[PDB]
């Protein structure tokens, strides 16, 4: 730590607090993670422990890099590349005009690579939201905060008690299912391309019901024939409404075709048949992808 | 989603090998011995069961035992503080919520203080540099058992108490990488529940033929053949819950037909 020098505080929540930093002696601007330590209590976090154990397994562009971690008796720091600022304030500051589509695709674009970075790595990232996903000067954008992150080289069971955020949440998830898979992560990837293309999020709930109802309101209440098993779901009942599905036309107007046609590939209801990371990177939709540099 | 089942058990058979303890580290220990190991492993089982932690968290706090263990001396009185440092982070890797680290002071029967383990935490991480991301045996086989046909809960539950018993010997078993291991208690599993043997699907998956198989195997037939003798018990009595089938009943085939 004596060869850096904080310059301001960028967040703070329930990771740590988080301070651009410059390294005196190299000049390299960093941002600086320090981690909420209980010496005499509790050690080292959960969230600093999968989120360093998984980073340093992973390298990829679209991945937030960790370049150091500062282990000494009273403080743990985590050292990571500098990115400009969270997609979600970058969305906020584009209200109104709307963030371009082709920087969209080439954001999702640049995600997907990131997931399946991830999930070929045996990583669940569990938490994508636009305040974890961040971005640079030069069109870039990369997955970031793997606190929650998990492997599943054997499958990872769900918590009863989810602290995970409701409205990039899963169906599966808020229908009780027992394990989480890589399905949940293209649920909230899905969320957050209809949340760049309409200007506001697709499933704001104030509550885990409300939740699953926001959602059976745009996509229609599911059934065995669109998603088999859905009924005896532990949290399913028979008594849900039934709403219809709705045209997609009407979901994210600004869209088109190929468009429309991944992101209900992104939002289907059956984790089974929800695509891939992988294969999403192949759909035609991103066929003319660029890479457009945002107005920051 | 099986679109990443063959890229994942590939990067597991990469990891697998980074995360290799020594295999000759127990005589370079002056002062502890694979007797005092294997007591410690079959306490941490029993930790696993008092507070009710996925397997997975088992395996994982005995291999962060086994490479702490190749770089750092350690005297036998601090044995268990180095087992209850490993099992407090891998509960913290692997479970929903871990048990509070003064649950974990009373399962030792307090014999050190919060401090003590809280300490010993930092210098595990440290000298596991944070790696804690380990394949374990359980992780193999759980992709193992995809290739089942048909599946059989009583072939699953053996090859999962076979793989554990593996971890209380280092005395064989920490020749053998854990995909190597799983394959061993797969097929022996297998064969114990139904005479069947190590599947062509897994042959091509894993690239192990029975043959290469082998080694492994005659050291797991014996360990299994010997189990209701042998000093540590935990792991047996454990799987005689109806959780498992009782699979630690069923009689050990006197041959393997090798
Ligand atoms: C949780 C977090 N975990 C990590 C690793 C974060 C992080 C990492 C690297 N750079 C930035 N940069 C950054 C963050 C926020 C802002 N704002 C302007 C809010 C600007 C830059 N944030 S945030």
């Amino acid at each position: 730590m004596e060869n850096f020098q904080k310059v301001e505080k960028i967040g703070e929540g329930t990771y740590g607090v988080v301070y651009k930093a410059r390294n005196k002696l190299t000049g390299e601007v960093v941002a600086l993670k320090k981690i909420r330590l209980d010496t005499e209590t509790e050690g080292v976090p959960s969230t600093a422990i999968r989120e360093i154990s998984l980073l340093k397994e992973l390298n990829h562009p679209n991945i937030v890099k960790l370049l150091d971690v500062i282990h000494t008796e009273n403080k743990l720091y985590l050292v990571f590349e500098f990115l400009h600022q969270d997609l979600k304030k970058f969305m906020d500051a584009s209200a109104l005009t709307g963030i371009p589509l082709p920087l969209i695709k080439s954001y999702l674009f640049q995600l997907l690579q990131g997931l399946a970075f991830c999930h070929s790595h045996r990583v669940l990232h569990r938490d994508l939201k636009p305040q974890n996903l961040l971005i640079n000067t030069e069109g870039a954008i990369k997955l970031a905060d793997f606190g929650l992150a998990r492997a599943f080289g054997v499958p990872v069971r769900t918590y009863t008690h989810e602290v995970v955020t409701l409205w990039y949440r899963a169906p599966e998830i808020l229908l009780g299912c027992k394990y989480y898979s890589t399905a949940v992560d293209i649920w909230s990837l899905g969320c957050i391309f209809a949340e760049m293309v309409t200007r506001r999020a697709l499933f704001p709930g104030d509550s885990e019901i409300d939740q699953l109802f926001r959602i059976f309101r745009t996509l229609g209440t599911p059934d065995e024939v669109v998603w088999p098993g859905v009924t005896s779901m532990p949290d399913y009942k028979p008594s849900f409404p039934k709403w219809a599905r709705q045209d997609f036309s009407k979901v994210v107007p600004p869209l088109d075709e190929d468009g429309r046609s991944l992101l209900s590939q992104m939002l289907h209801y059956d984790p089974n048949k929800r695509i891939s990371a992988k294969a999403a990177l192949a759909h035609p939709f991103f066929q003319d992808v660029t890479k457009p540099v945002p107005h920051l | 989603v099986p679109d990443y089942h063959e890229d994942i058990h590939t990067y597991l058979r990469e990891m697998e090998v980074k995360c290799k303890p020594k295999v000759g580290y127990m005589k370079k220990q002056p002062d502890i011995t694979n007797s005092m190991r294997a007591i410690l492993v079959d306490w941490l089982v029993e930790v696993g069961e008092e507070y009710k932690l996925q397997n997975e968290t088992l395996h994982l706090a005995v291999n962060y035992i086994d490479r702490f263990l190749s770089s750092m001396s350690v005297l036998r009185g601090k044995l268990q503080l180095v087992g209850t440092a490993a099992m407090l982070l891998a509960s913290k890797f692997e479970e929903i919520y871990p048990p509070e680290v003064a649950e974990f002071v009373y399962i030792t029967d307090d014999t050190y203080t919060k401090k003590q383990v809280l300490r010993m935490e930092h210098l595990v991480l440290k000298v596991l540099t944070f790696d804690l991301a380990a394949p374990t045996v359980n992780q193999f086989l759980t992709q193992y058992f995809l290739h089942q046909q048909p599946a059989n809960c009583k072939v699953e539950s053996l090859a999962m108490f076979l793989g554990e018993l593996s971890l209380i010997d280092a005395d064989p078993y920490l020749k053998y990488l854990p995909s190597v291991i799983a394959g061993a208690a797969f097929h022996l599993a297998l064969y114990t529940v139904t005479g069947q043997s190590w599947p062509e699907s897994l042959i091509r998956k894993t690239g192990y033929t029975l043959e290469s198989l082998k080694p492994c195997l005659m050291d797991l037939h014996q360990t299994y053949l010997k189990a209701p003798q042998h000093a540590q018990q935990s792991i047996r009595e454990k799987y005689k819950n109806s959780k498992y089938h009782g699979v630690s009943l069923l009689n050990p085939p006197e041959t393997l037909n090798l």
